[PDB]
């Protein structure tokens, strides 16, 4: 029943600003959303370096407790290695965390939900949606 | 033939007195486990509690800092 | 995880399945209403109350008996 | 959340706070609420300390209320494996460490937990282990 | 189907000497034997301090792979605390590892299989057997 | 009525040619997983392989060293 | 875990259940007889053979492309 | 046995041994057979290095034969949590560490594994982490 994988940019976008349009998109697709553990790494890092780590970790816990967190396994690392090579043949620069997140979704046949679709635009074999 | 006697299946419930009872429109409810607590929401309104509260400090993730 | 609400005795009751069940330590929870949402937490587990609560006798663990 | 745990309390710090209830540990308890745990090895020492006391009925009640606010982890195979390595690492160096403290250290090193202890000088002889003194 | 818990002394006795009488006792009771993780701690320690750690860890792996290893949980620690108090009211000295092993078996209703029964003799509420 | 078509349940097997085949007396067999390997023994003779080999050095656990 | 031996095609075969099953990497195992016991291990996984086996091309990972 | 693992190989040491096949690492591989592993983060870098090479068909075959003799662990929630703490611990000190190496260090600290690395000077800036140089 898993269908969407939320990238890091859409999580920061949602946690900081709490948009109304995202709230209705979450309530309708509840039970079919997830994030890669790479995104969990970035969220935890942001809380630990902030000025109120315990308060911010509490908000992350309520966010994480409503979705699934997928482990970055051998298949995800395999697709990420192929994508990094596919991107090298062109002049397309992509961030290392975003590369791993994209290959993770492709290894599971999931749709990337993101904040700005133009950075996942150049990867072949995966679908993206803009929930901004 | 020969069969067995058993007891029906139970489960752990919480009671809501009338001062904190849920409205009549909700017959199905979503439950979420946050640490030691649990959150009881209507079926299609699971995120409303997390959106209307649970604020983060203004400096949280102002810079993603991805190399 | 979606459940269902029923009625038992004179009051309302929410059905907590196995995956989100409470430990057997908990038989008393405090419930707070936030809009259409009800939040349940185990009762009486605040550190400020325990530090001021019942104290331990004067002889308890005056000698930790770890060999060596 | 089981992935929210960060600190493991040794037996020394537990006895210190239960007997004296100091304000300094009271502050650090409130700050790191929900992120503390002890090993079942520590739970064994506490339960034994109450059963042999002059008032076991009321001392057990205090301890159970103390355990009710933290998690108790089982001493599993990984904790036993790291304790075995640690006991050999210490025999090569002639550094004496008590048996219960040896099992507590191996239990925390097996899962990357920071040891909160009253006597940091005894645990600092263990390789690959972080300690903090909350006294 | 679990019935017996092997103490540390019987394991050292069996691994070092490999007795014939123990081999037939093991083959008949296969699938009903186990050890506490406290005993696994002592076995691993003995291999790591020996002169051939990798070879000795290999022999332990084959031994462990044929039985179950039980975690020392809250119930086991509870019975161990009671036994330590029960032993303190007398003049009965018992080793710390043997105390934890005894309380672990009592918390699970298991029979202690040991090398010399006279050290588990003074604990109340558990049965012992001598497989020497 | 209406039912379904399915495939019978399979499982992963290893073949033993005649040069390493087991005797005829063994119709039931115990399998044990040791790391990456697996050990195939007769039903009531599961420990014979571990007893006749797998020797430890003479210094192993000469002193238990329990405090 | 006790299983049962059967016959498939012209030879004998041992029945490996799910709990002690082999990964899908393994389709070829070496079997050695010790008395009444047969020991199976995956084939061709000796380090001394891999260090002397096929080598990697001269350009492989001449530049690890870790950003920063 | 999953509880027999002790060492985790970083990406640097893997490239070093695959390209050169040195005798010193060959010895330590034979000694610690069955007790070595890598993170899926390292597997990603290796697979990418073969796919972009002049002979991806035969380089992938060599890597898969290399992985066939060690275990590959998934980068789970605990590994992600320790990496987050490590990145904040390093920002407080101005110590630069690469992103893939940061995830490798957090993955090993989450389960108490010893890091085998070619460049110990980069990993020694991480708190509560043991390293060894097998070069």
């Amino acid at each position: 029943m898993l269908k969407f994988m939320l990238d890091t940019n859409i999580c920061i976008f949602t946690i900081k600003n709490k948009p109304a349009s995202v709230r209705e998109r979450f309530n309708l697709n509840q039970g079919r959303m997830c994030i890669s553990s790479v995104t969990l790494m970035e969220l935890i890092y942001g809380a630990e370096k902030s000025q109120m780590p315990e308060r911010n970790l509490a908000v992350i816990e309520g966010f994480v407790s409503r979705i699934d967190v997928l482990d970055y396994d051998a298949a995800a690392a395999t697709h990420t290695g192929q994508i990094r090579a596919e991107l090298a043949r062109q002049g397309r620069p992509v961030g290392p965390f975003d590369q791993m997140i994209a290959g993770h979704a492709r290894s599971r046949g999931l749709i990337i939900v993101t904040n700005n679709t133009r950075e996942f635009e150049r990867v072949g074999g995966l679908r993206t949606e803009d929930w901004s | 033939m020969e069969t067995t006697v058993f007891l029906s299946n139970r489960s752990q419930a919480v009671r809501l007195p009338k001062a904190v009872a849920l409205p009549e429109n909700v017959k199905r409810v979503e439950v979420i486990a946050v640490g030691r607590t649990r959150i009881i929401t209507p079926a299609g309104e699971t995120w409303d509690e997390w959106f209307d509260g649970h604020s983060v400090s203004a400096d949280f993730m102002d810079n993603r800092e991805q190399p």
